[PDB]
């Protein structure tokens, strides 16, 4: 179908925001392997698939729009030098991504575009349900024990 | 539950289209079989069963609703002599279909009926990836030419 | 194979009465489900699949024959209000349409449309088990009662 | 996440519904097994565990959303006395929390708070597809087959 | 059977205490998991849902001997801010449903209600063995390995 | 072990009372089946069978006494004649049965007879589990009329 | 190790041309499938799954040599229109990661990086025993069959 | 992709020669198996056949070089009139075919086609183990004698 053209454009910022998501939390997963921190990595690895995953829906959900999806464009990434910058850093971009979510699914609501909306809802409770909260707990466990306690559950 | 009555009337609405749906998809698949085009069978088939469900589910919500399915009318059915042409109208009467339904889950908004408004957003996915299907049908004939593409639905399987 | 004219709007003739069972069954399968009744629904969702598998071969003997099936056009359907008056509404319709398909098998016979008649003849046994059927639930509300008969309908097995 | 402020108000008072719909179909279902009612009585258990299980779901949104969940405060219950009074009062109770559910997922839509609003709408889901349709289906039964007739299927 | 009237009013105070209980129990399992203490949140919720078979017990009881259970009154929860301050609102709260329950064992033996006396005792025997006692460990383990060692024993 | 006169007493007392149970429970369960009610057969031959084990463990406590079980002695029977009577029967039996196990738990714990008390108290918890079952059955009496009630008898499961 | 400062350059570069595949690779399969054309639509999308893991084998290399992996950096992408210029511009950009692969090769060869020279010459292998080749029977095929008899096998 | 000249000529040197202990080895392995000598038999068998897998896969690298496999040249073949003679032969073949495929390792490496590398360094670590093993097996005649040695070899496993 011929999807709303201001629905494309909000469709492809989303697009940019979820593939600058997945660089960094491949680097962050693989500086945290590196560091010998094996539950992050895998934890932050998976979530790089998953921003992979939101990303094919939403170049499925362009192309079927009859738009042309952007995936060359990328937003700056903010790596962090030790684990508690690049957990702040991976929570201020959930911040960012939620924010914009929420944006485009007000935007999809206006436009009639129910459907785009519903995969837009589907994005957003993973980015709220999925890590936004896993990276609230992290950082309250990090303050409740300690980071030497807390790195030592993470190998 | 006592529901409103302009969600009722759109209930039965998209469910006349969508018994519209069913009977000019199972027409479809019939004379796909007939034809020994098997592939296209098989999909038109399986697209019957699903407006078939979809039915159901309206059928089912207008009762919870206190009101009154209407089963006993039908949308005129747009039936092709040929392959192309059949596509064409099942493409023309998802786009109708679709329409109604943003205009239905609208009204459900507007009436807070929540529960009626996802009813109708599961039906407004399925139909749509159904659109999907045969928009890609449309661009594989303009790409292999209608001989080939035909061709590659005589095996169901 | 070209068919004879009059055996054909025959077939199309069954055809839409069988249509009309099928939306008169699964309405009130449908209605009987959303009344708690889930035995009369198992019942009644079966005979509309039935009902639903006799118009695929309908169509099915029209296309081959080289007609045109018509789904298009149904008949007015009886809508009960009650259990019983749903199941009366649909022995009318069983006596109807046993009444067309005998006429349908005798010019099928006399046509030579063997075939034809053959598939009228698994059809005229199926409707004519229901119609067995139906009689068995009238004689059953005689003598129970409704609201012990009714009682028996609760459970689906 | 910070949770808007009418949000966490309004998921409080659906805890405090879900809370007391718990208490009057544990009270309820209890009434049915003590009169040999058997059916009755597993089918309000079960409801009251769904009850259960929407009350941490609303706890869970509340304590992401940075609330205090209100678990103390509880509305009256309506216990009834025989089984077509108690069936009243369980829809009767259904009903209202159905009301208060489309009120708050009106709110939650007002307020960008997309996620609360799909909690919210499976919440709304389960009580109008699985207990307030069954209620009323329990009632016209009554209604068809008569009170003993009816309670002779539930032993 | 026609239950003591004291023996019933005293069920009916440890129906409140239970209940009570499972408020108190449920909201701190779900402050445990919001701080990513999944094996607190585990424990205490279970232990929640052993005051729910607990208070189904008492139900059952108080129904058979022919009273009204008291499901719509609740205690004052007292709800921690803190790990250390939540385990020692569950203690003092299972110290004081030990205490009452010890008071209605023994109005159960005066009143020669030896059945209630059986359901009680298994009550009883549940809140001593079963979680004041882990209660107790749990905070001997903290003044042994210290908060911040136990927090993360709790992940 | 030598046990307390009083207490081997009050044991053999009870066994009467069991006895006299047992009796009474196989008599109606037999009545019962006589009349095709089977599921209160089986309720009544598996209480039957529990008030056999109960008289078993209170022989074998009185053995253990060093005292001597009095198998000889029934009480009088209550043998109703239609199933209501029969279970109001079988309620004044076990109301009867209760009060006498509350004394003897009482007088088990007055001389220290603390395993005779945790025997007492097993029977006495099934006792009053049966006694709940009865005032079940009679409110389902009340509730579903005795017809219905009968009824739900007829098969075992 | 603290790897040589060519050699992680040259290891950034090829990271770089490993992620622009990527996204390439990506957006070509999900163009397929937008047509589809869903043997071609796999293809290519395990042709993307395939540079992930080169990319994630280069910075993990990046890291043990303890350099810093540029995930930010991207060039530029040539998405064709139709699918005999998306398979040319795969065809393009496959040699163009060969050439790349090969001067890096040499690279590690004179700096004594032996690993990494095994690395990236089960990076080359797979590029070129594995799709490079592919394409090219590919294009050979269009040639011998036809486009239309092409596209049909790729349905 | 277009290789370089040298390269495809070393690789098809590489395979001619590769066809020639093709050839030799299958020669040696029916010479063993004609005198019962069915141990000796089995590896120079399964030694035919990995030469048959290096000509395989030096072929295919030479078609996706775009050159052209030259499968129609052979080397002379060396074939023995008793054991110890036909083991000398295939450690000469093995000998020359090792220097061949150095000397292309150095061609390969010095105009960085690398997988042609690898490739010629997989077949280069094969050649080199059936060097090791007739070494071991000229050892064992000298050690056992040509009498001892052949006996070991009548049995296949
Ligand atoms: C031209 C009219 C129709 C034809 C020829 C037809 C044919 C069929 C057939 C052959 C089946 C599968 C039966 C089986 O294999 O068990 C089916 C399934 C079904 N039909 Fe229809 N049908 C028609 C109209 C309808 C209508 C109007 C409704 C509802 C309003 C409906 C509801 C259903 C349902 C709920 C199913 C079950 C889905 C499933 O197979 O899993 N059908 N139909
Ligand atoms: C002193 C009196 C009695 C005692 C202590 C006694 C004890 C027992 C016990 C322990 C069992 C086996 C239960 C089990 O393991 O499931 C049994 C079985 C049975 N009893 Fe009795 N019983 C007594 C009198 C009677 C009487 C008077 C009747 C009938 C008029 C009766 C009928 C039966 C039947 C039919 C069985 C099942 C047979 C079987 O175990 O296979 N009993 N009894
Ligand atoms: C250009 C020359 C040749 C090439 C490239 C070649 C290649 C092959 C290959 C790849 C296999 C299958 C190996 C496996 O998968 O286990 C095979 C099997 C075989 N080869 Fe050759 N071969 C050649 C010449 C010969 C000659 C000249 C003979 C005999 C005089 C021979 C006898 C056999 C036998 C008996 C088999 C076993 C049949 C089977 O695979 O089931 N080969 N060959
Ligand atoms: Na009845
Ligand atoms: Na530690």
């Amino acid at each position: 179908m011929k999807g709303d053209k201001d629905v494309i454009d909000a469709l492809n910022r989303l697009l940019t925001g979820e593939l600058s998501a997945m660089d960094q939390y491949f680097v962050h997963a693989h500086m945290y392997e590196d560091w010998g921190l094996n539950e992050l990595y895998e934890r932050i690895a998976h979530e790089s698939d998953d921003e992979k995953g939101h990303a094919a829906k939403l170049v499925q959900r362009i192309l079927f729009l009859e738009g042309v999806p952007n995936v060359a464009a990328r937003e700056a990434l903010n790596i962090g030098s030790n684990v508690e910058e690049m957990l702040r850093n991976d929570l201020a971009y959930e911040y960012k991504v939620a924010d914009d979510l929420r944006k485009v699914i007000a935007l999809c609501e206006q436009k009639k575009d129910y459907q785009t909306r519903e995969i837009l809802e589907v994005l957003l409770d993973d980015t709220e349900s999925d890590h936004m909260y896993w990276l609230e707990k992290q950082l309250g466990l990090i303050d409740r024990i300690g980071l030497a306690n807390y790195l030592q559950t993470k190998m | 539950m006592k529901g409103h009555p302009k969600v009722v009337g759109q209930l039965n609405r998209v469910l006349t289209c969508e018994l519209t749906a069913i009977n000019q998809y199972f027409l479809h698949a019939r004379m796909f079989k007939h034809w020994g085009l098997e592939k296209l069978n098989h999909v038109e088939y399986k697209k019957s069963i699903e407006d078939m469900k979809h039915a159901d589910k309206l059928i089912e919500r207008v009762l919870f609703l206190e009101g009154l399915p209407n089963l006993q009318q039908l949308e005129k059915l747009r039936i092709g002599e040929h392959a192309q042409e059949m596509l064409d109208c099942d493409l023309a009467m998802v786009q109708e279909q679709l329409t109604l339904l943003r205009d239905a889950i609208t009204l459900c908004e507007a009436e807070q009926d929540y529960v009626s408004r996802d009813l109708l957003e599961d039906i407004l996915e399925d139909e749509e990836e159904h659109l999907d299907w045969l928009e890609s049908q449309r661009e594989l004939i303009g790409l292999t030419g209608i001989q080939n593409y035909l061709q590659s639905q005589i095996s169901e399987s």
